[PDB]
């Protein structure tokens, strides 16, 4: 059966029941950076087992209502364990992660997520006259969600759904890593991201690598007397973690 | 003699550890202890099933 | 030799394999080991369970009985002593045999005789030293009925001669059980009739003890008192078993009282802060 | 002593030295700005965080 | 000429031309733990190049009249870069260390120091009646200094230099891995300390593996117009760090 | 075998070689010999330094510990004995082990029980030989309260059993440590938050040790004091360090109170004149 | 609200939650204590610090 | 049995001077002390310097 599957990196893991195969980025797996491809000459730091592990974030409430969230990396994990302290002491880093979605309901219930991994995924903002802040764009691993419909905030991300915040389509959103939560088949989604960037590595804290968006297609549902609290977790687990440029703790 | 040469239980000076033994009785009762039998079979109280089970496997399929 | 098992070097994981996902219903005891939940490191263990062989476990000299007998013949004091063989009056290694239902060994008797003399006005003595008689008489052999009785002959049962001062009188005996193995849990009865004993007093028979001092009578009161050891040799077990947790009442049954399954605390997400700065 | 409202941080002495040149030593960041509360969620609705939000920080607020 | 030497680890360099050979710990050079004296069963982390680098201590001042100094680790790297956030996130640790203290004068001054490594450097009490507390062995990066006369206080440590805080002599403190500053011959001194402990790990807050004494023997002085300025500074550098059990920071 | 080195016979010199000229900033202990500053002859040491071995230095039975216990139940007297196993209260011994950090061996361990009769002015006996018993309890196992407790049954702890005028009881014990080595120093705590216990207490325990009469009772109070002997074998240490110079305070900590380095004298040209004819 | 004297810890949640079993969720380590100023040294003296520096604490002196 | 004849330490009347000896337990801790291991490498404590230091020459150049 192919619907179980394990997964085991450093002293975490993960268990499934009900998955659906695994999306492996761009059909690349997560590597070490080669020396015919690196730039910066010190010798970088691989914690391993200590910073590629699986880290769980705050989980999130799917309601009937819900119109979606999304979280950016390696920002997001700004605080977790050890993979947040080498970021903040190194001024280049480079990771795999492996996206780990997990939503269980009930053969009574029905919904349909979409677990995406969207790389530079460069935002708009409400107000198309002004700007966005950092902090409107990714907050630790709390994450943001979408409307339904139009924002106004001032530095706000013009989180209405239909564009994704991108001004494209959602439903174009499948060209890149992804997977599905159909509850009446599914109960979670694994995505394998490779490092994707115009460089061989980057500044973890200055630079949102890529975002992953939860966007419900099929709206959540059920009957009277159905648990109608249908949380939404998310975790993930770097991969190949490589640091350079050691220096003084940067202050957030 | 019948003398029968074993091996002791390593000692606190490690990484001429033999004893020698005789019996002097006619009785097999009346021999020391075997404190030196080592063997083991957990899979009567552990694993008593009738199908063998491979862990890397799910229980029921 | 009795080494224990070493962990293998294991890295990341994403597969089919559930070593981690199984099926208690079964009746199986989960294989599973730190390698297949996790990331280990190569161990070379050298650990041994040298100490948890049956043999080593069982094979210590624990105190099975214990009596006190006189030497003068004043007021309705026993002079001797008088003992139905067994191990259920001593908690301690009544526990540990009760691990097991049935078990088969030779033993090794030790008896530990201590004298003293009884307090009083004037007691000005210079006794000889005491010497003491243990003598096994096994099921319908004669009893003595006093301390001079014809059955301290001794013509055919086993019997010590011991004085004090020397080293406590030793000695070993085979497997005696009448059965394949000595039974230490029976759930029937002595009767076919369903009556009559139930339990081990049912079946188990090794036999009385008797002890005395061979000395015909001190000038003032004087009381011994003996000890019996029991320590198995040549040990093997067979259906183990859940430990008692009730405290023992009766030496003939398993009498018990409601016993609560473990100690209390707090709340299930109760845990001691032990770490405070 | 940190300021209202400001934190101390503990990496580092909240302390300056007259050096030989009758200049005070460089001072560090030993008291930090207080981080304000998450502002949280608006349902329906979106909020701005244009920079951060630590004391002295503003947020704006949309509806979808 | 071996007056002259370099030490390099991670990315620090230290320089001398004026050393005096360097002691090696008890004969042996730090190593990473084997696998047939390995107890804990995880896989280690080894940041290698991210702890395993020099770090400076707050210098200390040698004034005609000092007694001596000490520091306590790894206690005292607590808060230092990411060697420190390794011991606050593991249970277990594993390290070699490069002592180099440092102290320069000139051929003008005069004076002897004493450069110790001493392996459980357990002290005692002022007040022998009393126990000691933690605060009073080690305070971080921040050295104690041995007093020339017998102290008093409650929970305070003997720090009278002839007995070194310990009920001994101190000229026998030579039975630990030494070397000596003296200044018309001298200008630092390297110690490389191999892991030494009766356990493979241990916890690198509640167990203090040893203590690094710098007792003077000969005073420090020197005529009029001459320097009186004379610090002493203290740099140590983690080899071979290893790390075990994971989990959340412990909180000082 | 473990023989001393020889003295090279030496003539003149004048070179530029400089054995005498050493710097010990290095932490260099300079290696130089008689036959390097000077004319010295052959000599054919034999001199063997067999009795240095840090085996031939600790393997000698050292008293470790000493309580008495008596035998009638008079007054507050205790009637057994109690003792948390460690070397810290007999300096001797003591200062010995803490010649090194790090020990590793095992041990004969020998037992010195003697008896007497308390003063009195009608105290007529006539009790028989003095039995003992002594058991060992590690860490976790149940400990008797009374001269009859139930823990004295030594179901599984081990226990000897020794009657007076005998030859004194002894027994060997293995390397029990819990860690590669037995630890004299420990710079640490017992809890993370750098509180609670500091030192050896911090993480030795070697369990407990107790001991009594198995003589019901005597007629007039009598008591017995037993002595406990350590005889390391099998020895391994490392680490050596700075022997104790200030005297033992305590037998928990390393407390001490400020020592002299040395006796005094004179001036340091002071050398007296034991030539006077 | 941190009391005095006493600090955030930026890693944790200055928030309770009223549980469904009515009991409010388990509080972390939010608010710790002020540590105090390094006591310093004295010239022939030492500071016997039995149990930190943080508020609250206390230190002894003595003089050699 | 298992004999091990070993040398003795040197007598008053030197310049059969050997001995038996049979191990009768089976535990290593019940043997006699290793009295004859004489190991020596004072180097340990005496010269554990990086460089070796020759003897007729300068310890500093
Ligand atoms: C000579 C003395 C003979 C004593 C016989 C003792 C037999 C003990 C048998 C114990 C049976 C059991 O424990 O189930
Ligand atoms: C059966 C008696 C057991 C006694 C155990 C004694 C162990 C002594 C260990 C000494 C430890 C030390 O000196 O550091």
């Amino acid at each position: 059966s192919d619907r179980v599957r394990s997964l085991t990196l450093g002293n975490s893991t993960i268990t499934t029941q009900e998955s659906a195969n695994v999306v492996v980025g761009y059909g690349r797996w997560p590597e070490y950076l080669r020396d015919d491809e690196a730039t910066a000459e010190d010798q970088p730091t691989q914690p391993d087992v200590a910073t590629c592990r699986f880290y769980t974030l705050e989980s999130v409430q799917w309601e009937k209502n819900s119109a979606g969230w999304w979280w950016k990396f390696p920002e997001a994990l700004k605080d977790m364990g050890l993979f947040g302290q080498n970021m903040l002491y190194h001024y280049l880093g480079r990771a795999g992660y492996t996206i780990h979605v997990q939503c269980n309901a009930s053969k009574f219930h029905q919904g349909c997520l979409l677990v995406v991994c969207v790389p530079e995924a460069e935002m708009g903002c409400s107000q198309t006259d002004k700007e966005v802040a950092a902090m409107n764009l990714t907050k630790g691993e709390a994450a943001h969600k979408f409307e339904p419909t139009k924002t106004n905030g001032e530095h706000t991300v013009q989180s209405i759904v239909c564009n994704a915040g991108m001004g494209v389509g959602v439903g174009n959103l499948t060209i890149y890593p992804h997977q599905w939560i159909n509850l009446r088949t599914n109960n979670c989604a694994t995505i394998v991201m490779p490092y994707v960037n115009s460089v061989p590595m980057d500044n973890m804290f200055r630079h949102y690598n890529f975002t992953l968006m939860v966007i419900p297609f099929a709206p959540l549902d059920y009957a009277a007397q159905a648990s109608e609290y249908v949380p939404v977790t998310v975790t993930i687990a770097p991969m190949c973690a490589e640091y350079n440029g050691l220096r003084l703790a940067y202050q957030q | 003699m019948g003398a029968q040469v074993s091996t002791q239980k390593t000692g606190a000076h490690e990484t001429i550890i033999h004893y020698t033994n005789i019996n002097y009785y006619k009785d097999a009762a009346s021999n020391s202890a075997n404190r030196q039998d080592f063997t083991q079979d957990p899979g009567k109280f552990t694993e008593p099933v009738k199908d063998i089970m491979i862990k890397t496997m799910p229980a029921l399929n | 030799i009795a080494r224990v098992a070493d962990t293998v070097a294991s890295g990341p994981s994403n597969s089919t394999s559930i070593p981690a996902l199984t099926a208690v219903e079964t009746g199986h005891t989960s294989q599973v080991e730190p390698s297949d939940t996790m990331q280990t490191r190569h161990v070379k263990n050298y650990h041994s369970r040298s100490e948890s062989t049956v043999e080593n476990f069982l094979s210590r000299s624990a105190c099975v009985y214990i009596e006190e007998y006189y030497t003068k013949d004043q007021d309705n004091v026993n002079r001797y002593m008088s003992w139905t063989i067994n191990a259920r009056r001593m908690v301690q290694l009544r526990r540990k045999f009760e691990l097991f239902t049935y078990m088969r060994f030779d033993m090794e008797i030790t008896f530990v005789i201590t004298s003293r003399q009884l307090p009083g006005t004037s007691i000005a003595q210079d006794m000889p030293p005491l010497t003491h008689q243990i003598m096994y008489i096994p099921p319908g052999g004669p009893v003595p009925n006093s301390v001079t009785d014809f059955a301290w002959q001794t013509s055919t049962n086993p019997s010590i001669f011991w004085t004090e001062g020397n080293a406590p009188p030793r000695m070993s005996i085979p497997f005696i059980s009448i059965g394949n193995a000595y039974s230490n849990f029976y759930d029937g009865w002595s009767h076919f009739s369903q009556n009559g004993v139930y339990g081990y007093n049912a079946l188990n028979n090794m036999g009385k003890l008797y002890a005395r001092h061979v000395n015909k009578d001190t000038p003032y009161q004087m009381s011994s008192t003996i000890r019996v050891y029991f320590k198995p040799k040549h040990i093997r077990v067979w259906v183990p078993r859940p430990p008692r947790l009730s405290p023992y009442i009766k030496s003939s049954n398993v009498n018990f009282n409601p016993t609560n399954l473990t100690d209390e605390r707090s709340s299930i997400t109760y845990v001691p802060d032990t770490i405070r700065p | 002593e940190c300021r209202p409202g400001y934190r101390r941080e503990p990496s580092l002495s909240p302390k300056l030295t007259c050096l030989q040149n009758l200049k005070w030593s460089t001072a560090v960041e030993f008291c930090k700005k207080k981080s304000c509360p998450n502002p949280g969620e608006i349902r329906n609705g979106q909020i701005d965080v244009p920079g951060g939000i630590l004391f002295g920080a503003t947020i704006s607020f949309s509806c979808n």
